[PDB]
């Protein structure tokens, strides 16, 4: 919750926030989290090795599209 | 060499007690120097002779606590050289114009230094 | 007399560019602040941020260009001080007119920017402990290039990297000394350090069992009244969180005391810079008038005006004293041999222009001097080899011992301190500090804004400190107080003048009062002076030339107005860095 | 009064805790940085326009409403919520 302040104080101040928006913010975060790590790992998995590493985070992210 | 700082203490009450207002009246160019680059200019060094013997010839520690003094004093703050300067290095600077005092009153330290006198013969 | 023999160009008068100050001019009472107005501030902790900022700028290459163009502001935003208390800061500021409530920054600006700001001071502080301890591996270490510390260097994994530096300097701290307020001031106002604390000499050893010396070497001796440091808890230096939190976790004021202290040991301690400097200064040159501490620019300490004036009468003097020089019996015959090409060279041009300037008129007599100075620089390598009127930022000798924010001193008021950014090396593309000259022509190049925000920022803009302060300085009373007793442990020297346009123009309103001759000498500047602004001077022609000084000093700041507004809007268009191509494109657009 | 520095209180027990409900066996030690870093991208465009819901609706509390359609305008439509 307090990230979220955080951030949001950016772009006007003094906001409040319901509880359920902080929640909602949360699911739609750690899902996207998970979609990300899990082709992570294909992108690991096919690169031959078993640890983790962020040039497979970002070429992933590459591939998708989003920059 | 105890002694030598003695009369210098000696020496010292002399001229703090002897100019007016030294900061701005003192005078030293009987010596003005050996064999140097010259780079404290002499009222720097008249306040600092000025806080030395505020403290006198302690022949302890007034080195430090000049250092002390400088790292506080509001005009001479504002000196960096005068920071550069441990009170280490300070001594070779203080020492050097004790000596400057000192032979600028190689004629008048001895003056008051080095007679005593007995019960029994007439001085 | 030989042959009206050459004028010699005492270096007394005729220096450089470089005067001196000597600090010792107001040996008579001046203590009177009869320039208080409304637009004055006490700010007790404005000069310390002044060494900081000043040593910034002449250790660049030590320093983050981020670093390089920080500003008073931005100090005292990020270290959250506000104007006004003569203890330290005034909590807050109050708004507008009235104000229940204050400022506090956070609620009157863009909150990132004081974050970012907060950001630079954790910065330097970190690149401060470096400085001062990455010296194991002295100046020249692996990472031997570039200023010590980075962006990525502080937002680094390590998460406590103040950690072993401070336990290194809590290490350190104790035997290199502590400021005052840092020390533990004597309750028992007995072990003063000029007494001492208790009497180790329990008796003098007056019955000399060698009376053939009466002579003693232990007449009384004591124990050692030293200052001491606080209780380590007592220490905010004992405070874990700065590992993690860094200098953020503190009192502001104490916050400063730390820096200033940081600032102390690492010029003492820090190896490298520590013998630079000397080299730097301590080479195999004196100053050209003699060594003193403080120095500045000609037209600084007397104004563009008496020093072209006494300049142009110089210029002439030397002028004749060169047509000598060349036509002259022994200076002939020891020519045709050759002595020197430079004794060639400027005899010839100086024959080709003496018959140019013998034309040129009286008129013309002033005006050429600004016009061939770009000639007349080669001309002076006999004589002085740098101008009467030079650029000061260019001499290593003249570098260590150089004051630059000091913008001027006035009589019976003291010195006025204008902290602007760094200017050696690097932030030279716009420097203000800069020759009487080009300075004077960047002024008219912005009085008729020929260069605005965009070409402004275009050249190393943002490298160029955005904003800016106004202060005084009341050396008389200071310089008392030292000479006379030190009655300060506390006391401010430092008074804030204005810190943007508007009050630029209301400080100029205000002075120009003050440069008001006193008529009221022969009276029967404004009303309402003896309760918020001594306008009236007291009458006499003691503040003539003081006045002057005054007038010369209005013109300088109507000249500063117009660039310093530009750079002020300059900020507010350009803060970010952002493809102004297409805000140009808004123009082109329209 | 001001906020910061929250970004770390993401630990890294959570981020490998993710990591692993993801199926993932072997870490690298700058994985956290990146990841936060990533987070901070997605969380500021979904804030972002979230708020600028908020203001057109001339409100002063950010709603669930207002973030769900955000979410889903990106393309990661969200149900459970109204």
């Amino acid at each position: 919750q307090r990230l979220v302040r955080e951030i949001a104080q950016d772009f006007k101040t003094d906001l409040r926030f319901q509880s359920s928006a902080v929640m909602a913010l949360q699911e739609a975060s750690e899902a996207y989290l998970v979609a990300l790590f899990e082709d992570t790992n294909l992108c690991a998995i096919h690169a031959k090795r078993v640890t983790i590493m962020p040039k497979d985070i970002q070429l992933a992210r590459r591939i998708r599209g989003e920059r | 060499k105890i002694k030598r700082v003695k009369m210098q203490q000696e020496a010292l009450r002399r001229k703090l007690s002897e100019y007016k207002n030294p900061f701005f009246d003192l005078k030293l160019k009987h010596p003005p120097s050996s064999n140097n680059k010259r780079t404290y200019s002499e009222e720097e060094d008249r306040f600092i002779l000025l806080m030395l013997f505020k403290y006198g010839l302690d022949r302890d520690d007034v080195y430090e606590l000049v250092r002390d003094e400088i790292r506080d004093c509001p005009l001479f703050e504002l000196d960096f050289y005068f920071r550069s300067r441990t009170p280490v290095e300070l001594a070779r600077r203080g020492n050097t114009l004790l000596q400057c005092l000192e032979k600028e009153f190689n004629a008048g330290i001895v003056l008051d230094d080095a007679t005593k006198d007995r019960m029994k013969k007439e001085d | 007399a030989h042959e009206q023999v050459e004028p010699a160009l005492i270096p007394s008068n005729w220096t450089s560019v470089i005067p001196l100050l000597t600090s010792d001019f107001k040996n008579q009472y001046s203590v009177i602040s009869r320039l208080k107005n409304p637009n004055m501030k006490p700010v007790p902790y404005a000069g310390d941020i002044i060494k900081l900022m000043a040593f910034i700028n002449k250790f660049s290459s030590f320093f983050h260009s981020d670093l390089q163009n920080l500003s008073f502001q931005d100090f005292e935003v990020g270290l959250d001080l506000y104007p006004g208390d003569p203890n330290g800061s005034a909590a807050g500021i109050v708004k507008g007119p009235e104000d229940t409530s204050l400022l506090l920054y956070p609620d009157f600006m863009a909150i990132k920017d004081i974050v970012y700001c907060q950001d630079k001071m954790n910065l330097l502080f970190l690149s401060l402990l470096d400085l001062t301890f990455t010296e194991n591996f002295d100046g020249k270490s692996a990472k031997k290039k570039g200023p010590l510390t980075t962006w990525e260097n502080l937002k680094s994994s390590s998460k406590k990297v103040f950690s072993n530096p401070l336990y290194r300097l809590r290490l350190v701290a104790r035997e290199w000394g502590y400021p005052r307020e840092w020390r533990q001031q004597l309750p028992s106002d007995q072990d003063i350090s000029k007494p001492k604390t208790a009497l180790f000499e329990q008796d003098e050893q007056t019955p000399v069992v060698d009376p053939s010396h009466p002579e003693i070497l232990t007449p009384n001796i004591y124990t050692w009244n030293a200052n001491e440091p606080l209780p380590l808890e007592s220490n905010p230096l004992y405070n874990r969180e700065m590992d993690k939190n860094g200098i953020l976790a503190l009192k502001p004021m104490d916050r400063v005391v730390l820096l200033r202290a940081l600032t102390d040991w690492c010029a003492s301690h820090s190896s490298a810079i520590h013998d630079e400097i000397y080299k730097l200064t301590h080479g195999k040159k004196d100053p050209v008038f003699g060594i003193q501490t403080q120095q500045v620019p000609r037209y600084t300490i007397e104004g563009v005006d008496n020093t072209i004036n006494q300049f142009k009468k110089l210029c002439s003097l030397i002028q004749s004293r060169y047509e000598i020089r060349s036509k002259k019996k022994h200076f002939v015959k020891q020519l045709k041999e050759g002595k020197k090409p430079d004794l060639s060279r400027k005899l010839e041009i100086l024959k080709e222009i003496k018959a140019e300037l013998k034309n040129a008129v009286k008129s013309e007599k002033d005006e050429l001097l600004f016009s061939l100075y770009d000639k007349w620089v080669p001309l002076f390598e006999g004589e002085l080899p740098d101008q009467p009127l030079a650029n000061p930022f260019s001499e290593r000798l003249y570098k260590l011992r150089l004051q630059e924010f000091f913008l001027g001193r006035v009589p019976h008021i003291g010195d006025f301190y204008m902290p602007r950014l760094h200017s050696y090396g690097d932030s030279l593309e716009m420097s203000t500090f800069t020759d009487l000259r080009n300075l004077q022509a960047l002024l008219s190049k912005f009085k008729n804004n020929e260069y605005n925000a965009f070409t402004l920022f275009e050249n190393d803009g943002q490298s160029m400190s955005a904003q800016f302060k106004l202060f005084y300085h009341d050396t008389p009373s200071l310089a008392h107080d030292v000479a006379r007793g030190r009655n300060t442990s506390g006391k401010v020297y430092w008074y804030e003048l204005c810190h943007d346009s508007a009050t630029l123009l209301e400080f100029l309103e205000f002075l120009d009062y003050k440069i008001v001759k006193p008529q009221d000498e022969k009276k029967e500047t404004t009303d309402n002076n003896p309760s918020i602004n001594t306008n009236p001077l007291p009458k006499d022609a003691k503040y003539n030339t003081a006045r002057k000084k005054l007038q010369i000093l209005k013109e300088f700041l109507s000249d500063y107005y117009f660039i310093l507004r530009q750079f002020e809007q300059m900020k507010v268009q350009f803060a970010d860095m952002k493809p102004g191509k297409r805000q140009l494109r808004r123009i082109q657009r329209q | 009064k001001v906020l910061r520095d929250n970004i770390q209180g993401i630990t890294k027990p959570a981020i490998r805790r993710l990591a692993r409900r993801g199926g993932v066996k072997r870490i690298s030690g700058l994985i956290y940085e990146e990841t936060r870093g990533v987070l901070k991208v997605f969380l500021e465009n979904v804030i972002r326009d979230a708020v600028t819901y908020t203001e057109h609706a001339k409100r002063k509390t950010v709603t669930a409403m207002d973030v769900v359609y955000a979410l889903k305008r990106q393309g990661r439509t969200l149900y459970g919520f109204g």
